[PDB]
């Protein structure tokens, strides 16, 4: 057997390599983004954004975040998905985006999610999978990201029900806003210090 | 045959959050522990990538951002292959690379190294896996780069890469150097990983008969991701 | 002190004339043994070259051909001692340098390697060592490069240098190599001396705490010429 | 007591570095040449030229030559020259040239050397000192030029005599031939072979 | 796959061509070093040939030229793989094989060794390769033969082979050993070669498990010619 | 990775094993043999022969030769020919033969090879491979046959023009004959001394 | 491929008839050597069992003998390979596993251990291995059991293991230990077998990789037969 | 010459600020990390103190505080040198010193210890360092100090020592301990010092041969400061 | 080469060797002090005052502090300073004192430093460079000291934007106040915890 490769920080130019527009580099014609939405997918479109702070509260203006979800009827747009249901063929279900270097704010543009099949035979409150890159952080941070309007789903959701300290639960729920016909979603991240944000091992 | 979960990352394999000798990790770190979590569909699932989207020279770093001419530089040739933890192949995963150039400046914005820059050098490249878990890219040999933990530190020549392939799980980001490199021995970031047989497992060996005559040189790197167990009894993730 | 004759040079500490490992010096070898003789006053007078004529660039690779811009590459600076086998320095004496690009590419007419050429960088320094026998120049680290001894042949980074000093004895043509080099194990050319001892003598060595921050790099490299015995009874030199 | 470093061959671009001009390089203001002879110069001047031949016969195209000698005086411009004597002051004594890329052929305008003492009250006859450098060649090759016009000279100078193998004596005189009114001395140098040119360890 | 040039030849794991100890190489070894050559199509082709020409006792030994009876000597069945220096099998390669009886005595005119003819024996065989690479063939085991070296000189048993596969560059022809045979320790034209571990390349392992019963031993030996490499990016060969 | 089985000598005895026939042993009843002509065969008829001489300009006279040429049209009956072309369904393109034990002569009755293709567009002028064996040469000498009537792709060839020393690419041109109505072209190889054969490194 | 006879069974790798330390054996030892025979189509051949008769649970003894609940003990997973002694995989050959419960007690009439009997625990059971050779099955970790050689014998924790395969010399039974077991070293069963590595090659070692979280720990043991060899001339076995 | 910055510190070879064995450094080390600066004028600038101010028994520490006799205890010279990382003297610096005495008990209101006080000993001293970097003290050697860490926690014998130099950035403080000395081994403030051979670079060693008859023992140790890099390109420093 | 002396902490007593005089130890008739003014010193006098908290926010009572700061025109009385310019002389330039056992107060008498030159030719703003060594500090802590009333100089200085987390920069910056017609600078500094002081690695 052999041992998984070690991780390593992605760096302050991880831009370069994964977002190469953001980086002012023009090589591929077909470039990655944080637009989950397309002409024909279903459900209703939702606006993930915030921001990403250090210990000193003070925003990441380099990091990198990438999230992975299923589609409207909660099913993932991934061969390993077993649920036996069709996926909404025009989902990728995967986003990728960087923080803006000035005010470290980030964005995604995507679906609310369906209700996923938790373990044995239970059922798991609407979420994003998010992960976090950049200088400072040797291995990429994973969370979740469960909306405030799904309460009653939350409440049952193994996950959440699954960290014993019932004060941090909080901290994985994003707040729902109206920007006047858009839904948005507010989901801060904060890494050290004060409610701090709920990091797994998945 | 019937998929279970990924089996558990040992920790000890891999950087710890905290590592003082790397000063931004200090208030980049959770001061919690990470919350383990049984799997779901939701981490052993993971996109798909058509490789129809990627252009001709995306794995080719030394002609995909030549302008006028060509890039100054070491040409050489990246292969290997990509595994699970099991041994099995990581077929049509996504890699992802990105370094500096010959001079050891990165193409970024924020990067401000005298280094010279070259007109004919990009930096990133990708490509996907074929059915063995075998990858190969080219690209010019990136010099050393002075950058500031303590003032005068240098990250021994490096290439980061990234992988997305089958679950949610085994998504991963680090860096390869290349063998006989002396600033190995003093880098604070190869130094976070604890030991000494995984800090080898990120050095890109000569591959010397797989040399180009009057061409290039050629490294050899291998890739091991987690990998997921079969399930005989009962079947939980659902 | 009256000086007496250089002491006799050990062939065995240099590699012998043919070495059918080394292609070229097979039709380029005398046959003959070399013939020794004592020495008079030819073989113990050289040159004198004034350090008024030199540049003051002239030590500076990095910036002594630049027309436009920076040379692309690693910016390294080098620096050591001269000393004859006694140990006593070699003061004023002229060491000349010559290297490839960062491609591993030669400003050389009969260079035809696809390594790219920077219109930066010419590759040729000199410069005259101090009362200690200290010697310093700056440069772009040369790459490997490709040549025909065996089709797939590579000379490892390396940096060319001729010393001129106290007496036409110690007349010297060299090379030095990089620390960590991979390629070093397997040239033909710095395999032809025979020992290993002899081969690590032409290595030059990672000096870490003479980096620049953010700026360069730099190597120790130290160079050993015969030494002059002292004579107490008859002088025959004369 | 420390060890002699290691020679290496020149390489085939060893005009990079020893002869700029040649590999058409215009770093250095102040260039080492081949012309030995200033306005001022002592003596009679003459022109030392030949090729260099491989095993085969060839010429090298790609050698490097360099020549060291005394003044019209048999003086050495060296401080390490212990004849109490004033040396030429308008006189380097030290040469460089190359084979030309296409014919092979290499020159040195210079003068013709005095008689230099030997060892032990002796007097050597005028030579030239002269060193080949070039791909092939692992460490620099000694020999000395001697001149064809001095008979008497050569017959009782000791290096001359102190080879055993007569016959190779020969191998050291340079021929004197005349392109008008300038002296020229051909000296051409085989490396393998027969009539094999002596080389010296010095 | 697109397949690119065969790796060069490694000279060091080869005798040189001239061999004072054995002495006929003096007068029959090149004095001018071997000229190397970018391959072309016509060193990375080589014929085919079919097995319908072949005879059901080509590869027996022992049978193949039995006229009146079976040949004296030690029954023996000799099998390996061939592989190219990647490990890739060599399938349908040309392997032919003579040898000298039990007395160590060839059939050949210019052999006139008091050692006694076995009129039931030949010594000459061939075989092609299968899909995996392997190989069998059943013969006599050969006794050592004395020759003209030094006088008193002697070869170990020895089964002499040769391979002609897929491309002209893999054209070899060797000699194989037993285990044990203590000849093997001061042979001249076995001690051509010059690292011990290629030496040991050349013997073959005895195999128990694969004797048969009553009837026959066995030897493995695995034979290992030179391979292509693969190309991803330009293909000059043509 | 493995390194190649190391080569030893083929022996003084080479003709049992491959050309049994010569030492007097009928085992098969197909003999690979030194005609690669057959009823069929396209392109002009020609004959190869010639000897080997050893450093004292004595011919082996135990020596194995084998030549790989292309059919008329420049294309090697080989799966591992890439040109797309069809080649001559009735040619081998090999071929063995032995020197004669008293003379010391061999030949081969062949067709005259087609240009075949070079390195980055080039082409080649036509030639065969040959290589030898026996006693004394410890790895089979790797040579190439250039026809002295094509005078004019020699000059362009690629691997003539690859070997620096010009002097020595006229010993790898044989040389055109008429024995009435029979070409031959008689190709001598000289092991060692003067005019030593060009040998290559594959 | 045409199939030999299987291999020589190499008596010094197993226990010898008589071992005056393993009592019983004393009086069940035959005195004469046993009789060696060529093998015929009895020896190669072997019975065949259809996966149709065996039910869903046989492979589970957690659950084929579960009456009111589960089995009070360790919960382990046992999975492994067979194959023969070339290396290939044994394609449906069947194994049937027998032993005691976690208190070391055996659900047989003539066990009177004091140990507890666990109404919910049969076993044994039994499988099929796969194309791959490939064999999986669950159960509860048998306690170590006291037993009558010396008045204070305890048999380390073991499982009984039988096999019938393609052959009817491959007929074998035996039995598996627990690695880190420190009745192991002194167990007089154990020891009748000769070589060191012999009995290292029973013992079961921790597959910690494949255990599965909050239910069952894992390990790996393989199992290896007797081969066949393949005949490539006289096929005397008819 | 053209002096540049002072080499970075090597912070590998100095204790981290967070030592949990030493508790009162969790309260007094700052949790953010050291920011690293490029030096100026005002780092590599430093006071200058003139030897005129200096009493004559100001390194005597035996005399410097005698009233109505000698001190009680042990009578020793201790010397040394002071040098910058690359070996070069440090001219003029000045070092301070300050211990307890024979009994352990230090001359400080805050020192409550049942260690006796000598009314004839004041434990402290200073000196400036010659041309050759060379210093000299002497004192009564102090007595081990118990201290509250661990309830039971002892200090070996130690004399505290002060440097202020050449440059702001060698500003030094730390304390040597004699050769022998067994509460060396288990000194929770030695040990926050990381490697074993920086912890062995503050032993006093015995100098037998300096020892003065019938009256004093001597012992020699030497400090090592950072040094500054010498300038031969661009002087940014300004 | 050879690696530094390794730091140690100066310990509870340090006023011993450093500060005799405030550990009641009169052996030196001259002391070193925290009043760098002299008779003829120029430059406007200040007052250098606060306090040295631990990560409980209690002030340290055995801290023992030290200055080094240029004169009133930028030039530091240093054989070390390249300046060209000629130093006060009647200015050492360093200064030393310790806390009060009691209130855990230090100050220093010394003169408001002018605007010193920074690498590259900029300017830095005026910044006194003072060092912390007590129990329980295993190395001597670097920070520096810059004036609330030099806003625009401090706007501009290398060092200060140096520190990529501005908000950190104000803890470097004392409070300029006035004790009737003296300058009094208040710099409070805290180990841990909030607002934690700069620390540098010169
Ligand atoms: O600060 N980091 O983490 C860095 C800085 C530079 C790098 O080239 C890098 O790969 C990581
Ligand atoms: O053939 N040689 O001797 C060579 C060829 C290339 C080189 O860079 C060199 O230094 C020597
Ligand atoms: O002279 N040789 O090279 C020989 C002589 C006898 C042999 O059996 C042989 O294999 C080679
Ligand atoms: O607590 N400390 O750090 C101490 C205590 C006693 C000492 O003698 C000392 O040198 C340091
Ligand atoms: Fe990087
Ligand atoms: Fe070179
Ligand atoms: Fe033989
Ligand atoms: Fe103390």
């Amino acid at each position: 057997e052999l041992k998984e490769t070690p991780s390593q920080t992605g760096g302050p130019y991880v831009h370069i390599g994964l977002l190469p527009k953001q980086a002012n580099i023009e090589v591929f014609e077909h470039n990655l983004d944080n637009n989950l939405v397309q002409d024909n997918t279903q459900g209703q479109r939702i606006r993930l954004e915030g921001q990403v702070f250090d210990g000193l509260g003070l925003p990441l203006r380099d990091v990198l975040i990438e999230i992975w979800q299923a589609d409207t009827n909660g099913v993932y747009p991934s061969q390993a998905d077993t649920q036996g249901k069709q996926v909404d063929p025009n989902f990728l279900g995967w986003g990728r985006t960087g923080a803006d270097f000035g005010t470290g704010f980030w964005s995604f543009n995507t679906i609310k999610p369906g209700a996923v099949p938790g373990r044995k035979g239970s059922t798991q409150a609407p979420h994003i999978s998010l992960i976090i890159f950049a200088r400072g952080i040797n291995i990429g941070l994973h969370t979740r990201v469960y909306f405030d309007d799904e309460a009653e789903a939350n409440a049952k959701d193994p996950v959440l029900n699954s960290i014993e300290w019932a004060t941090r639960r909080q901290t994985l729920v994003a707040k729902r806003e109206e920007r006047d016909g858009e839904v948005v979603y507010r989901f801060d991240i904060r890494i050290q210090g004060e409610n701090e944000t709920v990091f797994f091992d998945i | 045959i019937i998929w279970g979960a990924y089996a558990q990352r040992n920790t000890e394999d891999h950087p710890p959050a905290y590592a003082p000798g790397y000063k931004t990790s200090v208030l980049r770190s959770p001061k919690n522990a990470l919350i383990s979590i049984a799997e779901t569909l939701s981490e052993v699932t993971a996109p798909h990538f058509s490789a129809d989207k990627f252009g001709p020279k995306d794995n080719d770093l030394i002609l995909n951002y030549a302008k006028d001419g060509l890039p100054i530089g070491e040409r050489v040739i990246v292969h290997g292959y990509v595994r699970d933890q099991f041994g099995r192949p990581v077929k049509n995963a996504l890699v992802e690379v990105w370094q500096a150039n010959a001079s050891g400046r990165y193409r970024h914005p924020n990067d401000q190294y005298i280094g010279a820059m070259d007109p004919n050098f990009g930096g990133c490249g990708r490509m996907l896996t074929d059915d063995n878990g075998y990858y190969v890219f080219r690209t010019i040999k990136p010099g050393p780069y002075p950058w500031r933990n303590r003032i005068n530190e240098w990250r021994p020549a490096h290439i980061h890469f990234s992988l997305i392939a089958d679950g949610w799980a085994q998504r991963l980001i680090s860096q390869f150097y290349f063998e006989g490199d002396t600033l190995i021995d003093s880098c604070p970031i190869l130094k976070t990983i604890p030991s000494e047989q995984q800090r080898r497992a990120l050095i890109a060996l000569e591959d010397k008969s797989n040399f180009i005559e009057a061409d290039s040189r050629c490294y050899r790197f291998d890739i091991t991701l987690r990998g997921r167990r079969a399930t005989y009894f009962e079947n939980d993730l659902t």
